[PDB]
C-alpha cells in the first residue's frame, strides 16, 4: 500500500548536560579559558542582554 | 595642557596587572573655587601634588623595563620568606622500637633514651611568584609616571600604555 | 597569545557546484572548492550531502 504520509524526526538529550567553551579557540583548555584572561575582558562593569 | 591631568594607578589581586590609568576626577579640583587674585594658587600648588607625584614615581617605584610590562619576576616585588620552623621530636623512634617488640606497652623527652635528631623542614617556597603581585605592594610598584603632553610623537609605540587591552605585542586588539 | 585569531576566519561553510550531471546510474557533483588564503583544511572533517 501506499497512502500519502511524510517523516517527521526528533532528538532526545536526557542525563545529557549542555556546554560551549569559554575559548575563541572554542577548547576546554584549563581554568583560565582563552577569552577569559584576553585582553577587553575582566576590566570594566557593562550591561548584559541574552 | 599645560596644567598637568594626574593619574594613578589602582590594583586587581586576580592577575596582577593595573586595571588602567585615567585623568581622574574621583580627587579633581572644584572648579572656579578659588579667588582672583588666589587663583594663581592651583595653577601653581595643585600642580604642586602632581610635581611631587613625579617624586613618588621614582622614590620607592622601582623603574621598569617598558612603562607597563605583562609578566613580572621576583626581584624587589617583596617575596616573603619566613624561616623554617625547627622542631625536633615529640616523641622517640629509637626509644619505642627495643620495648614494643620485646615485651611493654605504651601509650606516651620519653621514658628511656632521650636525645637530640632533627632533619631540616624548609618553609620557604621553591621558586617565588610569576603570576603577578602579592596583595598589597602597589605603591612600591605603579606611581603614574605623568606625561603632561596628551600625545608626543608619530604613532607606532610612543609613549602609550594607558588602557588595559593595549598589549605590547598586538597594536590594538579584541 | 599565539593560538587564537582576533579578526574575520569562516568555520563550518556550504559550497555548492553550478553544472551538473543527472543520468540513469552516475551523478557527477563537480565542485569549485578553492579553499581560502591564510588557512589549512582537515579532512577528516570535511563531506558531503544528499
Amino acid at each position: 500500500t501506499a497512502v500519502d504520509s511524510i517523516t517527521q524526526k526528533k532528538f532526545l538529550c536526557d542525563r545529557t548536560l549542555w556546554r560551549i567553551p569559554f575559548s575563541s579557540n572554542f577548547m576546554s583548555m584549563g581554568a583560565l579559558t582563552d577569552l577569559g584572561q584576553n585582553l577587553l575582558y575582566a576590566n570594566s562593569a557593562h550591561a548584559l542582554d541574552m | 595642557k599645560e596644567i598637568p591631568t594626574p593619574y594613578m594607578w589602582s590594583y586587581q589581586p586576580q592577575m596582577g596587572l593595573a586595571a588602567g590609568a585615567a585623568q581622574d576626577y574621583s580627587t579633581r579640583i572644584n572648579y572656579m573655587s578659588a579667588g582672583p587674585h588666589m587663583i594663581s594658587r592651583v595653577n601653581g600648588i595643585r600642580a604642586h601634588r602632581n610635581r611631587i607625584l613625579l617624586e613618588q614615581a621614582a622614590i620607592t617605584t622601582t623603574p621598569r623595563n617598558n612603562l607597563n610590562p605583562r609578566s613580572w619576576p621576583a626581584a624587589l616585588v617583596y617575596q616573603e620568606s619566613p624561616a623554617p620552623t625547627t622542631v625536633v621530636l615529640p616523641r622517640d623512634a629509637q626509644a619505642e622500637v627495643q620495648m614494643t617488640n620485646s615485651g611493654a606497652q605504651l601509650a606516651g623527652r620519653p621514658s628511656f633514651t632521650p636525645r637530640q635528631a632533627i632533619l631540616t623542614l624548609q618553609t620557604s617556597s621553591s621558586e617565588p611568584r610569576s603570576g603577578g603581585i602579592g596583595t598589597l605592594q602597589f605603591i612600591e610598584e605603579f606611581v603614574p609616571s605623568v606625561y603632561f603632553n596628551p600625545f608626543s610623537g608619530p604613532p607606532g609605540h610612543y609613549p602609550d600604555q594607558f588602557i588595559p587591552n593595549f598589549d605590547a605585542v598586538k597594536d590594538s586588539a579584541d | 597569545h599565539d593560538v587564537t585569531t582576533d579578526r574575520s576566519q569562516r568555520l563550518t561553510l556550504r559550497f555548492i557546484p553550478v553544472d551538473r550531471e543527472d543520468t540513469a546510474y552516475s551523478y557527477k557533483a563537480r565542485f569549485t572548492l578553492a579553499v581560502g588564503d591564510n588557512r589549512v583544511l582537515d579532512m577528516a572533517s570535511t563531506y558531503f550531502d544528499i
